[PDB]
């Protein structure tokens, strides 16, 4: 049971690396995500093969 | 003349951070045996391999006991390797420029724009104070002490 569906995209990490013998601990990359949502609804229609005459 | 501190010789090992961007600080101090006079390149302490000063706090005892004292301390980076007892070593005016800490024994912090712009190096550079102007009446056994706030791994 659910009215929406959300699905994620994980883009590349794009930080500058550490050159030489400089310490790297603490300058840690943060993964970035993006989200999109899909909303469901009903789509109905009707036809009248109507009349008895 | 070179008046070498404990850290410059290497008897006291200076602290170095491990995490990048961490701030470390050990107070670099000496006990002046004689009275300071112009030309003394006091090698107060050492800045480790990959580090840049972020804040420098210079405190001294009253280093001049004369009316209108003229003693001034210049703090900077020095050229050659640490611990080399060669008079052919020059100081710098980066951390402090003609500061007047020693006139009244106060405490001042890094107030020069060039202090925090020091670029990295790969080898251990030595931070040494030079008395640009000789005191009117030098003091016998007062102490000059720096405090460096340096960070490793800056970009």
């Amino acid at each position: 049971a659910g009215d929406r569906v959300s699905f994620d995209l994980s883009v590349r990490l794009r930080g500058q690396p550490t050159f030489g013998d400089d310490r790297v601990e603490g300058k840690e990359e943060n993964l970035k995500f993006y989200t999109d949502e899909v909303i469901i609804d009903q789509v109905r229609h009707s036809v009248s093969a109507g009349g008895r005459m | 003349a070179l008046i070498q501190s404990d850290f410059a010789q290497g008897i006291r090992m200076t602290p170095v951070p491990d995490c990048a961007g961490d701030v470390t600080a050990c107070r670099f101090d000496i006990t002046l045996k004689n009275a300071p006079a112009a030309g003394d390149i006091i090698e107060l302490g050492v800045l480790p391999g990959n580090a840049v000063p972020v804040e420098a706090i210079l405190d001294v005892d009253d280093l001049d006991t004369g009316g209108a004292p003229t003693i001034t301390l210049d703090v900077g980076i020095m050229s050659g390797p640490v611990g080399k007892n060669d008079p052919a070593r020059t100081c710098g005016n980066e951390l402090f420029a003609a500061s007047t800490v020693g006139q009244a024994g106060g405490v001042v912090r890094a107030t020069a724009s060039s202090a925090f712009r020091i670029q990295k190096a790969e080898d251990h550079r030595s931070v040494g104070v030079k008395v640009a102007a000789g005191p009117a009446t030098g003091a016998a056994g007062k102490t000059i002490a720096l405090i460096l706030f340096y960070v490793q791994g800056t970009s």
